[PDB]
This record gives C-alpha cells, structure tokens and sequence, in this order.
C-alpha cells in the first residue's frame, strides 16, 4: 500500500474465517521470508489455498 | 615409524553441485588441502593413499544453507614416533634459562623441547645439530599441529643390555609378521651400503660403546663382528638367517637371548644361549618369542635408521669439525679396554 497514511495490514473479509478474526481492533503479525529456502515452503507448503 | 593408517571424516561441501561433477579428484584435493602435514587423532599425517570408502553427498538438514556433507573413510601414510626414539638431526633454535627449543630436519616436522638442567645450558648452542633420545608417550599428537613435541635427552648410547627369556616356539605365521621388519632391514641396508665407508665408519666408531684401534668393525657384506681378542666362545648369531630358517622350521628359539654393548648394535647379530650367563645388571624378562623378536627386529631397525640418518645429515667434514664438541662429549663416555 504506497498511500503513506495508512498503517494497517488489510485483508479481504473472507478470508478472517481463517484466523478467526475481526475488524474491531484485532492485530496480526507479518513476517516476510528472506531465505529462499523458507520462500519456497511458504508459497509451495503454506499458502493459504 | 612410517605405516598406513585408516582415517574416518565428515567433509563439508560448500558447492554441492561443483563437488559432484567429480567425486573422487575433488575428494583427494580436499582430503589434501585439510589433512596433510597436521595431528590428527594421535598421528601424523604424511600422504593421503586414498579413499576406502565414501558416502553421498547429503544435503546438510539443519540449516538453510543448501551445502552439503560427505563422510570419508580413508587411508593415509602417517609417522607416528615410538617411546625412547633416536633421532639424528635437530637444529636449536632457541636456547634460555627455562627451557631448550629445537626442530628436527631429516625426519618429519618435529618440535623437541629439552627442559633445561643446569648440565646442558653451558653446552648446546644455538646452530648445532645434535642426536637426542626420547621418552616414554611424551610425543603428544595435539590435532591440528603442524609438528609433534616431544622432550628429549642428548644422545650418549648406553653401557647396559636386556635379557630375555623365551620358552615358547617362534611359529611360521609370526615369522611371515615379521617378514616385513625383515624386508624393512633389508631396505635400510641396501640404502647404507651405497654411502661413503669413511662417514659410516666414523660414526659408527663415535657411537660404539666400546673403542677398537681402527679398521676392526665393520665387514659389510658378512657382518662377521669385531675381531677383538675373541672376547665370547660363541659367535653372535645373525637376527636375519635365524628367521629365515625358522620359516622353514630348522632351529629352535628358546632361551635367554641378549644383546651386549659390544655387539654392533646395527648389524643382524645377537647373543643367543640355553643357560643365563649374561653379565646384565637386570633381571631377564621372562617373554615369549614373539615379544623378544618385536623389540630385537625393532632396536635394530632403529639403530640402522640412526646410522643412515647422521651420514645423510654430515656429508662433508668441515661440518664434522664444527660438531667435534658433540663427538667428543660423547667419547669421554666411552669404556675402555680395562677389562
Ligand atoms: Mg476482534
């Protein structure tokens, strides 16, 4: 999200059924894989598909 | 010594792919680069013979580092020094108050530290090249050195023997054993027999424990011994012929069997008889004829080494002069005949 005013990680509303998750002031952590081994297990194994 | 020894390691392989387009050259050059001139488990690592025996290339497991691991059982030529060796060349560097630091040069890569006694810092200087006996495990293989430490004791050939007693047959496979000491004997002297007479002469008449009045020691292709005034009724007997026909089973091995000082202690003979007559000072070790066999063959081998070693190191006898001091430490040690 490039719009500097915004600090918030945004989702698309279906998919907090899988984090059981709402919009009333949750927070949610975020990590970026820098290794590429564990970048080939995140979009190979734990994609959210 | 020198002899094979069978090594197992765990290489790392940082390039997995590059690795295996040739296993067994880039195999032998890192063995190489990471095991040759260092201690290693108790040794000394002096060639790498080859490869027995190998694994894959696993992938390494518990890191993200894509490198890879090989374990390697191989063999390789090492020199590993016994306890009370005799080695003939060693330079000193260093000469204190607390300690003398010398390195060997024909040898191997060795370091020998000489605690310093109030007898031997008034002698040895820095530039002499001297013999020095060693001691018992004092040759301490730390891993990853390049040399072997080892204290020492300067070189004054001893006025003692040992005796032993064997009452247990030498059998035919023992003696195949010991065919490889006998071939190594063999070796040594057909490597002695092209040197100079004078240089092999002066050092062994330096380094007999008695004096004789020149000309009177050596017969190179008999060994017939000294011909001083026929001291023993018994003639020494050759080490090399008594295996010989113990392999075809012609003679018999029991007895005491000792090795006087005024026998020469490079040639193949010895003293053998059916009664304890010796002049030792110490009791006879009661032993089998295999014990008696390894230490006999092996002082002999030690002693041909020696020899062999002071007449490489002193080829020229400007050097003989400027190590006369040496000479003559040693032959104020020396019995004469008053006997
Ligand atoms: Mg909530």
């Amino acid at each position: 999200l490039e719009n500097p005013k915004i600090s918030t990680f945004q989702m698309n509303v279906s998919a907090c059924a899988w984090y059981n998750a709402d919009f009333d002031g949750d927070q949610m952590n975020l990590w970026v894989p820098w290794s590429v081994m564990s970048r080939v297990e995140a979009e190979l194994l734990c994609s959210v598909r | 010594m020198i002899d094979q020894k069978i090594f197992e390691t765990t290489l790392n392989i940082d390039d997995p792919t590059n690795f295996c387009t040739n296993v067994e050259a880039h195999l032998l050059k890192e063995l190489e680069n990471i095991y040759v001139g260092k201690c290693f488990k108790n040794s000394f690592i002096l060639n790498i013979t080859g490869v027995i025996q190998r694994s894959p290339c696993f992938i390494m497991r518990t890191n993200n580092s894509g490198r890879g691991y090989m374990h390697v059982r191989f063999s390789a030529v090492v020199s590993y020094l016994n306890a009370f060796d005799l080695i003939a060349a060693v330079k000193i560097i260093k000469n204190d108050s607390n300690i003398i630091l010398g390195e060997s040069l024909l040898t191997e890569p060795v370091t020998i530290v000489i605690p310093s006694s109030e007898s031997q810092n008034n002698v040895a200087e820095v530039g002499q090249i001297v013999p020095v006996q060693l001691a018992n495990s004092s040759v301490y293989y730390i891993p990853g050195r390049q040399q072997a430490s080892a204290t020492g004791s300067i070189f004054i050939p001893k006025h003692t023997f040992s005796v032993y007693h064997v009452q247990e047959e030498l059998t035919q496979e023992q003696a195949l054993n010991l065919t490889k000491l006998v071939n190594i004997i063999e070796m040594l002297l057909e490597s002695r027999s092209k040197k100079d007479f004078k240089q092999i002469c002066f050092f062994e008449k330096l380094y007999y424990t008695y004096s004789i009045s020149s000309d009177e020691i050596l017969d190179l292709k008999i060994w017939k011994g000294p011909k001083g005034k026929e001291m023993s009724r018994l003639k020494p007997c050759n080490v090399l012929s008594f295996l010989y026909d113990a392999l075809k089973n012609k003679n018999s091995s029991l007895g005491f069997w000792a090795r006087p000082p005024n026998l020469l202690k490079s040639s193949p003979l010895a003293y053998q008889q059916d009664q304890n007559s010796f002049n030792a000072t110490e009791l006879p070790i009661i032993c089998s004829a295999e014990v008696m066999f390894v230490t006999l063959l092996k002082e002999i081998i030690n002693y041909l080494q020696f020899i062999n070693d002071l007449c490489d190191t002193f080829n020229n006898e400007q050097l003989i002069k400027r190590h006369e001091n040496i000479w003559m430490l040693i032959e104020q040690r020396k019995i004469g005949h008053d006997f």
